[PDB]
C-alpha cells in the first residue's frame, strides 16, 4: 500500500474519487487539502504474507552467540561464513527453510529447493 | 441438467422414507410401492421439464386388515406433500378443513422449509383428527433403519393395561420416551401411548424394554 | 538450586545517569524516522531513550559490571533481533554465578578467563583456614546471570571436555555430545550445581528415574540424625 | 512474535524476608503515622501539651 | 528408606543364626526384596552399594 | 444452460489457446457438440489438462486421514487374535513409589490394557 | 554384552542419521505434509516415531542377550514384578521425553536450554535420553527427564481428586437401585431402570468368558460338526458312536428329530451372527459347560472306544426338557413368560451348540448317565448363577466404574477427562467427531473416499486467497493492471462500479482442497446475485485472479463485501466439518465360504459435528454412521439410541485404559441416566433434581 498523509494538518488521507475526470485523490478531513493519487491500488489483505521471515536482521546479527552457523558458500561472495535462522514469521503452517546471513557481504540466501527468493 | 437431479434424489429419498413410516404405522402400502424406482418417480410426479410436482405426490392411506384387530378406531391416514418452500395459512386451510369433510383420523404435512406460525397455528383445531408436521429434508434418510436404533412397538390399550398390571406399575414408574423423539414422531406416538423397544444383547441375546409417552 | 541467590535490589541513577554520558539520546527528543534502527533502552519498564550503536555501549556496560563499577547482580540483556537493551537494577530477580569464556587469548582459540594459577591462588587461601569469591567476581572471571540474562547466552557444560578441537573410546561412559560452538560466551562451574538441598545427597541421582530421585528429596527431611550439636 | 510466556522465570520475583518486612512495616507505619494525627487533633483542641 | 526413593517398614526381625550368611562369616543387617528394583529403576541404588 | 454452453466456449477463443483458435479450422464440428458437455475444457484448455488434472492428485492427498504409525514388539502378545503384534506406550499412573504403567495395543485385533 | 552394547550404539546411530535426514530434507522445503496436517506436525511425527523405534529396537537387542539366569528376566517372565520398557530403559536406552505429548518445548527463545544453538530440532536438544540408566544421564538428558518425569506426578496429585469426586457422583446416583423380589432393577420411586438386571438376570459373578461355537468357521466346517443324516450312509452316526447306530440307519421318524436340531442350530448361528455382527465368539455367560464335560469324563470315567448307551430321543428331547428348566422369572402369564423365554435365549444357542447329537456322541463320547449328570449339573450351576434380590446393583455398578476410574493414566479426548465428559453431559465437548462409512458396494473404491471427503469437508474462500485488494480501474472495459489485461479480452467478447476487488487464489492450496476457478467464482457469483460483477482468471493462467465490481460513498461498502467474502462465503463441504481424514479400517465379513475374513474398508474421521447435515450425504452408509458426541445421537436417532451410543463411549474410556468392567455395570449407569426420557446428568443438575426423597 503505503499511504500519504496532508502537507498542513500531517493527518492522514481519505479516497475521494474525481467523477468529471474518472481520477482518484486523497482528500484531507482537516483542512481543504487534496492531491491525486499515486497508484490504483488503496487496500491490500495480505492473507498468505511472506514479511516478517527475515525480520531484524541488524548487522550486528553476527554478534549473537545463540545464532547457529555454517559453511555454506555463499552465492554472492562465495564465503562458508555464516549465521542461520527460520522463518521468524511466528504463525503454525510456517515451513522449516533456513535464511543463511553472510558474515561478509550480509546476503540472505535460503535453503529453499522448491522455491528461488530476493529477501 | 446440473444440480437439479440431486433435488430430485432427495425427494425420492424422503417419499420413500414416508411410504415406510406410513406402512411401519400400521397402514396398507406394498414393498414394491415403497421399493419404487427413481427413474419410475421421475416419470410419475415431474412436469414438461422434469421439476418435481409435489401436488401429484399427497396420498391416502388405509389401514391393514391386522392393524383393525388391535386398534379398531384407528381411521384413514392423508399424507400432503406442497409445491411451495413456505407454506401459509392460505395452503393449510385448504388441507385442515379437507381432514374434517372426509372424516380422517390423522394428517400429515410435509414442507420444502417452512410453516408460517399463522399456519401453525390451525394445527390442533380440528379434533379428534389429529395433524402432524414433517420437514422434507428429516426424511430423507429413515433413521429408523440405523443401527442403533431398535425395533419400537406400540402397545394397545389392552396391552397396556396389561403391561402395569403384570409388573404392578404406575404410569410414573415406566421409563419414557420424549413426545418430541425421533422415533416417537415416526410412529405418531400420543401422550400416554406405551412402546416396547426388542433390542440385541450381548448378556441375553434378546431384552425387552418399555417407554411411555411425554 | 544450591548457587542460586536472589537480587537485593540497587539503585537506577548511576545506571541513568551512566547511560545518557555513553551516546543515549533522551526519548524526550526521539524522532522515529530519523534515527529508525535506533536500539531501544528500558532500565526497570522505564523507556529512557535510545542508543545508535549498542554494540560498544553493552560492551561497556558489561566491562563496568565485571569491574564492580555496575553492581555484579544489575542484569543486563541486548536482544539483537528486537534492537533492544533492558536494564534490571529490580530486587527479587533469582541468579546463578558462571564461569566466563572469552575469544580472548592470544594464543589459540576461545577459552574461560580463569587458569590454573587462580586455582591454586584460591587453594592457597583453603589452607590458610587473601583470595575469595569476590576476588574472582572483580577479576571478572565468573560473573552473575538471572534468567532473562540467561536468553542471550551460550554456555558450555564441562570446560577442558567443551573447549579444545579434534585434531579408542571408552564404551562404558555415558554417550556425550560436542563443543561444536565457537560462539561459548560462559562456561558451567559444575552441572550438579543444578540440584537443590536435598537432591545433592542422592548418590548417582543421574542413574535414578527421575520420581524415585524426587520421593528421596521429601524422605531425606524425615531421616533422623543429629540436627544440631547444641 | 510471539504470545508471552506468562510461566517464564526471569519474568518472576520473589518476595524474601527483605521486601516482606517493608511490606508489612509500610502499612504498620502508615497505621502509626495516622494515630499520631489523631493525637495532634487532641492535643491542639484543649492545649493539653 | 535408602537414598533412592526406596522405602519400607519392617515386617520382622530374625537373629543372626537365622539370617543367611557368606562363608566369610558376613550376614545381613538388613533384607530387601528383589521385586522392589525392576517397576522402580533405581539403578543407583545398585550402584551405591 | 444454451447460453452458459455456446458463450463461454465462444469466449475462451480470446485466450491463450490462440493457436489453437487458428485451428478453428478445420476440426470436425463433433469438437463443439461435445463442448457442450465436458466442459470440452481439457480437450478445449491446451495444456492445463495435466496440471488441471494433476492439480486433482493433490486434493485427493489432501483428503486422507493421518495413519497412527507404531512399532511392534515380538515379546508382547495379544489376548484374542492371540498375536504377537502390539504397541505400547507407558505413563505414570501412579505416585513416584510404583512407577509406569505401561498400556498396551493389539495392533491388528484391537484389545488393549495395562501391566502396573 | 559387549557386542550388544556395539549393536544397541549401532541402532541409535543409524536412527539419529535418518532424523538427520528428515530434517534437512525439511529445511530444503522438499517435505510433502500428510493431509490435515502442518509441515512440521508432519516432520514432528517422523521424527518422535523413529527415536521410539530406536528405543525399543535398543531394548528388545537386550532383552534377547539376557540369558534366562537374569534375575530381573526371571521376575519379568514370571510375572511377578517388571515388564519389557523396564529392561530396555535399564540395560539398552532410557529414550525420547515428552512433556504435554510434545518434545521439549523452546522454554528459552528458539531453543530447550542456553547450551544449545537456536532452532535446534536435534534428538538431543529436544529431550531424547541416548542412555541407559546402567550407563547414566547427561546434566541435559537429566533436566529433560526431571521436566518429563514432573508431568507425571502432577497428574497423579490431580487426577487423585478429580477421579475421588466423579467415585462420589456414581455413588450418589446409582445408591437407592437394587434387585426386587420381582427380578426388576428399580430405585427408591420404584421405577423399574433395568426390567431385568443386566438384561439377562444373572449375578456377575457366576459369569465366565465362553465360545459359542456355532458362531463362526465355515457352512462345511458347521455341517461336519452338526448334521447327522440317518438317511444317508456317510452322514449316519457310526455303530461305533452309540449301540442303536446298526438299527437307527433309515429312521424317517427319527430323522425328523435330526432335522428339527440342525435346522435350530442354523437358525441360532444367523441370530448370533446378528448379535454379534463381527463374529466374536468369546462372551461372558453363566455355566461353564466345558468343565462340566470335562468332569463327567473324569467323574464316569468315559472310554472313549466303547459306544454309548443314548438314544437320539434321549439327547435330543433331554436337551430340549432341561432348557424349560433354566428359570430367571416365574409368573405364570404371557409378559413375564416370553421374559423368561427372552433372558434365556443367548444362554441356550450355548447349550444346543455344546449339546447337539453329533458333538455329545462322535466329540464327548458320553454315556447316558454321564449326559444325564451332565444336565443336572447345567440346570443346578444356572439355577445358583442368577441374581439375588436384595442385591445392591446400584452401588455395585458405581464402585465397578468408579475403582477402575482411579487408576487412569486420529487424537481423541480420552480418559478421565473424557469420562467427565460423558457423566457431565457435557455441551460443548472437546474433541466432537463423526465416523463415516462409505456406501456398500465402494467399501474398498479409495476414490470414492476422496469423493465424500471433499464433498464433506468444508472450505472457504478464505481458505483457497492469498491476498484480496482494493483498486480504482474506472474503466470497466479496460484495466490499470497490465496483467489482467488478458482475462478481459475473454470475459467480454465470446453501467458499474468503477471501484474494483482483486483476489489471488493460490493454486496449491486450490488443488489439496480440489477446486476449478470457475466453481469458485460460480459461488461468489451465485453468492451477491444480480448486485455484484464478477469475471476469473482461467485455471490455465499463471496467476489465479477474481474481479470484482458492484452495480456516491462506495469504499466502505466493498471493505464490507470482501469481510463477506472471504468469511461467509462457503464453497464445498458442510459447516462444522474441518480437517477430514482418510482411513483403512480393518472390518470382520463372513466370506461367501461363510468363514469371518479380514475385508478392510475405507472410512471418513471428521473434526466436528452436523449429524442431520452429514446423513443426508449420497455416497455413504447412512445405517452405520457414528459420532463420539452421543448428545447428537439423541438428538437425531432417538433416546433408544442415544443409550447405546452413551454405552459404546463409556465402554471405550474404560478399555482404552486396558480394563474391563463387566457389561452390566456400564449399562446400569447408561440406563439411569437415560429413563427419564433424555440425557440426566451425573451432576447436581441431573440426577440431584429428580422426584427421590429429600433428605436423600
Ligand atoms: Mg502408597
Ligand atoms: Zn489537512
Ligand atoms: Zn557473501
Ligand atoms: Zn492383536
Amino acid at each position: 500500500t503505503t499511504f500519504r498523509f496532508c502537507r498542513d494538518c500531517n493527518n492522514m488521507l481519505y479516497p475521494r474519487e474525481d467523477k468529471e475526470n474518472n481520477r482518484l485523490l486523497f482528500e484531507c478531513r482537516t483542512c481543504s487539502y487534496v492531491e491525486e493519487a499515486g497508484s490504483p491500488l488503496v487496500y491490500r489483505h495480505e492473507l498468505i504474507t511472506n514479511i516478517g521471515e527475515t525480520a531484524g536482521v541488524v548487522q550486528d546479527i553476527g554478534s549473537d552467540p545463540t545464532l547457529p552457523r555454517s559453511d555454506r558458500e555463499c552465492p554472492k561472495c562465495h564465503s562458508r561464513e555464516n549465521v542461520f535462522f527460520q522463518s521468524q514469521q511466528r504463525r503454525k503452517d510456517t515451513s522449516m527453510v533456513l535464511f543463511f546471513v553472510c558474515l561478509s557481504c550480509s546476503h540472505i540466501f535460503t535453503s529453499d529447493q522448491k522455491n528461488k527468493r530476493t529477501q | 441438467d446440473q444440480e437439479n437431479e440431486r433435488n430430485i434424489s432427495r425427494l425420492w429419498r424422503a417419499f420413500r422414507t414416508v411410504k415406510e413410516m406410513v406402512k411401519d404405522r400400521g397402514y396398507f402400502i406394498t414393498q414394491e410401492e415403497v421399493e419404487l424406482p427413481l427413474e419410475d418417480f421421475k416419470a410419475k410426479y415431474c412436469d414438461s421439464m422434469g421439476r418435481p410436482q409435489r401436488k401429484m405426490m399427497s396420498f391416502q392411506a388405509n389401514p391393514t386388515e391386522e392393524s383393525i384387530s388391535k386398534f379398531p378406531d384407528m381411521g384413514s391416514l392423508w399424507v400432503e406433500f406442497c409445491d411451495e418452500p413456505s407454506v401459509g395459512v392460505k395452503t393449510m386451510k385448504t388441507f385442515v378443513i379437507h381432514i374434517q369433510e372426509k372424516n380422517f383420523q390423522t394428517g400429515i404435512f410435509v414442507y420444502q422449509n417452512n410453516i408460517t406460525p399463522s399456519a401453525m397455528k390451525l394445527v390442533p383445531s380440528i379434533p379428534p383428527a389429529t395433524i402432524e408436521t414433517f420437514n422434507e429434508a428429516a426424511l430423507v434418510v429413515n433413521i429408523t433403519h440405523h443401527e442403533l436404533v431398535p425395533k419400537h412397538i406400540r402397545l394397545s390399550s389392552d396391552e397396556k393395561r396389561e403391561l402395569l398390571k403384570r409388573y404392578r406399575l404406575k404410569e410414573s414408574q415406566l421409563p419414557r420416551i420424549q413426545r418430541a423423539d425421533p422415533v416417537a414422531l415416526y410412529l405418531g406416538l400420543k401422550r400416554g401411548e406405551v412402546v416396547k423397544i426388542i433390542r440385541k444383547s450381548e448378556t441375553s441375546g434378546r431384552y425387552a424394554s418399555y417407554r411411555i409417552c411425554m | 538450586s544450591l548457587m542460586s541467590c536472589i537480587s537485593v535490589g540497587t539503585d537506577p541513577m548511576p545506571i541513568i545517569t551512566f547511560l545518557s554520558e555513553w551516546g543515549m539520546e533522551p526519548l524526550e527528543d526521539y524522532v522515529p524516522h530519523q534515527s529508525p534502527d535506533a536500539t531501544r533502552v528500558f532500565v526497570n519498564g522505564v523507556w529512557h531513550g535510545v542508543h545508535r550503536n549498542p554494540a560498544r555501549l553493552m560492551e561497556t556496560l558489561r566491562t563496568l559490571r565485571r569491574k564492580g563499577d555496575i553492581n555484579p547482580e544489575v542484569s543486563m540483556i541486548r536482544d539483537i533481533r528486537e534492537k533492544e537493551l533492558k536494564i534490571f537494577t529490580d530486587a527479587g530477580r533469582v541468579y546463578r554465578p558462571l564461569f566466563i569464556v572469552e575469544d580472548d587469548e592470544s594464543l589459540g582459540h576461545k577459552e574461560l578467563k580463569v587458569r590454573k594459577g587462580h586455582i591454586a591462588k584460591l587453594m592457597a587461601t583453603e589452607y590458610q583456614d587473601e583470595y575469595t569469591w569476590s576476588s574472582l567476581l572483580n577479576e571478572g572471571l565468573v560473573e552473575y546471570i538471572d534468567a532473562e540474562e540467561e536468553e542471550s547466552i551460550l554456555i558450555a557444560m564441562q570446560p577442558e571436555d567443551l573447549e579444545p578441537a579434534e585434531a579408542d573410546v571408552d564404551p562404558a561412559k555415558r554417550i556425550r555430545v560436542s563443543h561444536h560452538a565457537t560462539t561459548f560466551t560462559h562456561c558451567e562451574i559444575h552441572p550438579s550445581m543444578i540440584l537443590g538441598v536435598a537432591a545433592s545427597i542422592i548418590p548417582f541421582p543421574d542413574h535414578n528415574q527421575s520420581p524415585r530421585n524426587t520421593y528421596q528429596s521429601a524422605m531425606g527431611k524425615q531421616a533422623m540424625g543429629v540436627f544440631l550439636t547444641n | 512474535k510471539d504470545q508471552d510466556d506468562r510461566d517464564h522465570f526471569g519474568k518472576k520475583r520473589l518476595d524474601l524476608a527483605g521486601p516482606l518486612l517493608a511490606q508489612l512495616f509500610k502499612t504498620l507505619f502508615k497505621k502509626l503515622t495516622k494515630d499520631i494525627f489523631r493525637y495532634m487533633q487532641r492535643t491542639v483542641e484543649e492545649a493539653h501539651d | 528408606a535408602s537414598r533412592h526413593g526406596q522405602k519400607g517398614t519392617i515386617g520382622i526381625t530374625y537373629r543372626r543364626e537365622d539370617m543367611p550368611f557368606t562363608a566369610e562369616g558376613i550376614v545381613p543387617d538388613l533384607i530387601i526384596n528383589p521385586h522392589a528394583i525392576p517397576s522402580r529403576m533405581t539403578v543407583a541404588h545398585l550402584i551405591e552399594c | 444452460a444454451y447460453k452458459a454452453r455456446y458463450r463461454i466456449i465462444y469466449s475462451n477463443v480470446i485466450s491463450k489457446n490462440n493457436p489453437d483458435l487458428k485451428h478453428k479450422i478445420a476440426n470436425g464440428d463433433i469438437t463443439p457438440e461435445f463442448l457442450a458437455t465436458c466442459d470440452a475444457k481439457d480437450l478445449a484448455p491446451a495444456p492445463l489438462k495435466q496440471k488441471i488434472e494433476e492439480i486433482a492428485k493433490q486434493n485427493l492427498y489432501n483428503a486422507q486421514g493421518a495413519t497412527i504409525e507404531r512399532s511392534v514388539t515380538d515379546r508382547f502378545t495379544c489376548g484374542k487374535c492371540k498375536e504377537k503384534k502390539v504397541s505400547y506406550y507407558q505413563l505414570q499412573t501412579r505416585s513416584a513409589d510404583e512407577p509406569l504403567t505401561t498400556f498396551c495395543t493389539c495392533e491388528a485385533c484391537g484389545n488393549r490394557w495395562k501391566f502396573s | 554384552d559387549g557386542p550388544t552394547m556395539r549393536e544397541i550404539t549401532e541402532t541409535i546411530a543409524e536412527a539419529k542419521k535418518k532424523v538427520l535426514d528428515v530434517t534437512k530434507e525439511a529445511q530444503a522445503n522438499l517435505l510433502t505434509a500428510k493431509h490435515g496436517m502442518t509441515l512440521r506436525e508432519s516432520f514432528e511425527d517422523n521424527v518422535v516415531r523413529f527415536l521410539n523405534e530406536a528405543r525399543d529396537k535398543a531394548g528388545r537387542l537386550a532383552e534377547v542377550n539376557l540369558k534366562d539366569l537374569n534375575n530381573v528376566k526371571q521376575m519379568v517372565m514370571a510375572g511377578s514384578k517388571g515388564s519389557f520398557i523396564n529392561i530396555a530403559q535399564m540395560s539398552a536406552c532410557v529414550g525420547q521425553q515428552s512433556v504435554e505429548g510434545k518434545r521439549i518445548a523452546f522454554g528459552f527463545v528458539d531453543r530447550t536450554l542456553p547450551h544449545f544453538s537456536k532452532d535446534d530440532y536435534s534428538p538431543e536438544s529436544k529431550g531424547f535420553v541416548e542412555n541407559s540408566y546402567l550407563r547414566g544421564l547427561t546434566p541435559q538428558e537429566f533436566f529433560f527427564h526431571a521436566m518429563g518425569g514432573r508431568e507425571g506426578l502432577i497428574d497423579t496429585a490431580v487426577k487423585t481428586a478429580e477421579t475421588g469426586y466423579i467415585q462420589r457422583r456414581l455413588v450418589k446416583a446409582l445408591e437407592d437401585i437394587m434387585v426386587h423380589y420381582d427380578n426388576t432393577t428399580r430405585n427408591s420411586l420404584g421405577n423399574v431402570i433395568q426390567f431385568i438386571y443386566g438384561e439377562d438376570g444373572m449375578d456377575a459373578a457366576h459369569i465366565e468368558k465362553q465360545s459359542l461355537d456355532t458362531i463362526g468357521g465355515s457352512d462345511a466346517a458347521f455341517e461336519k460338526r452338526y448334521r447327522v443324516d440317518l438317511l444317508n450312509t456317510d452322514h449316519t452316526l457310526d455303530p461305533s458312536l452309540l449301540e442303536s447306530g446298526s438299527e437307527i440307519l433309515g429312521d424317517l421318524k427319527l430323522q425328523v428329530l435330526l432335522d428339527e436340531e440342525y435346522k435350530q442350530l442354523v437358525k441360532d448361528r444367523k441370530f448370533l451372527r446378528e448379535v454379534f455382527v463381527d463374529g466374536e465368539a468369546n462372551w461372558p455367560l453363566p455355566v461353564n459347560i466345558r468343565r462340566i464335560i470335562q468332569n463327567a469324563q473324569q467323574t464316569f470315567h468315559i472310554d472313549h472306544t466303547k459306544p454309548s448307551d443314548l438314544t437320539i430321543k434321549d439327547i435330543v428331547l433331554g436337551v430340549k426338557d432341561l432348557q424349560e428348566n433354566l428359570l430367571v422369572l416365574r409368573g405364570k402369564n404371557e409378559i413375564i413368560q416370553n421374559a423368561q423365554r427372552d433372558a434365556v435365549t443367548l444362554f441356550c444357542c450355548l447349550l444346543r451348540s455344546r449339546l447337539a447329537t453329533r458333538r455329545v456322541l462322535q466329540e464327548y463320547r458320553l454315556t447316558k448317565q454321564a449326559f444325564d449328570w451332565v444336565l443336572s449339573n447345567i440346570e443346578a450351576q444356572f439355577l445358583r448363577s442368577v441374581v439375588h434380590p436384595g442385591e445392591m446393583v446400584g452401588v455395585l455398578a458405581a464402585q465397578s466404574i468408579g475403582e477402575p476410574a482411579t487408576q487412569m493414566t486420529k487424537k481423541v479426548t480420552s480418559g478421565v477427562p473424557r469420562l467427565k465428559e460423558i457423566l457431565n453431559v457435557a455441551k460443548n465437548m472437546k474433541t466432537p467427531s463423526l465416523t463415516v462409512y462409505l456406501e456398500p458396494g465402494h467399501a474398498a473404491d479409495q476414490e470414492q473416499a476422496k469423493l465424500i471427503r471433499s464433498a464433506i469437508e468444508h472450505t472457504t474462500l478464505k481458505s483457497v486467497t492469498i491476498a484480496s485488494e482494493i483498486y480504482y480501474d474506472p474503466d470497466p472495459r479496460s484495466t490499470v493492471i497490465p496483467e489482467d489485461e488478458e482475462i478481459i479480452q475473454l470475459h467480454f467478447s465470446l453501467q458499474q462500479s468503477p471501484w474494483l476487488l482483486r483476489l489471488e487464489l493460490d493454486r496449491a492450496a486450490m488443488n489439496d482442497k480440489d477446486l476449478t476457478m470457475g466453481q469458485v467464482g460460480e459461488r461468489i457469483k451465485q453468492t451477491f446475485k444480480n448486485d455484484l460483477f464478477v469475471i476469473w482468471s482461467e485455471d490455465n493462467d499463471e496467476k489465479l485472479i477474481i474481479r470484482c465490481r458492484v452495480v456516491a460513498e462506495e469504499d466502505h461498502m466493498l471493505k464490507k463485501i470482501e469481510n463477506t467474502m472471504l468469511e461467509n462465503i462457503t464453497l464445498r463441504g458442510v459447516e462444522n466439518i474441518e480437517r477430514v481424514v482418510m482411513m483403512k479400517y480393518d472390518r470382520k465379513v463372513p466370506s461367501p465360504t461363510g468363514e469371518y475374513v479380514k475385508e478392510p474398508e475405507w472410512v471418513l474421521e471428521t473434526d466436528g459435528v452436523n449429524l442431520s447435515e452429514v446423513m443426508t450425504v449420497p455416497g455413504i452408509d447412512p445405517t452405520r454412521i457414528y459420532t463420539n458426541s452421543f448428545i447428537d445421537i439423541m438428538e437425531v436417532l432417538g433416546i433408544e439410541a442415544g443409550r447405546a451410543a452413551l454405552y459404546k463411549e463409556v465402554y471405550n474410556v474404560i478399555a482404552s485404559d486396558g480394563s474391563y468392567v463387566n457389561y452390566r455395570h456400564m449399562a446400569l449407569l447408561v440406563d439411569v441416566m437415560t429413563t427419564q426420557g433424555g440425557l440426566t446428568s451425573v451432576t447436581r443438575h441431573g440426577f440431584n433434581r429428580s422426584n427421590t426423597g429429600a433428605l436423600m
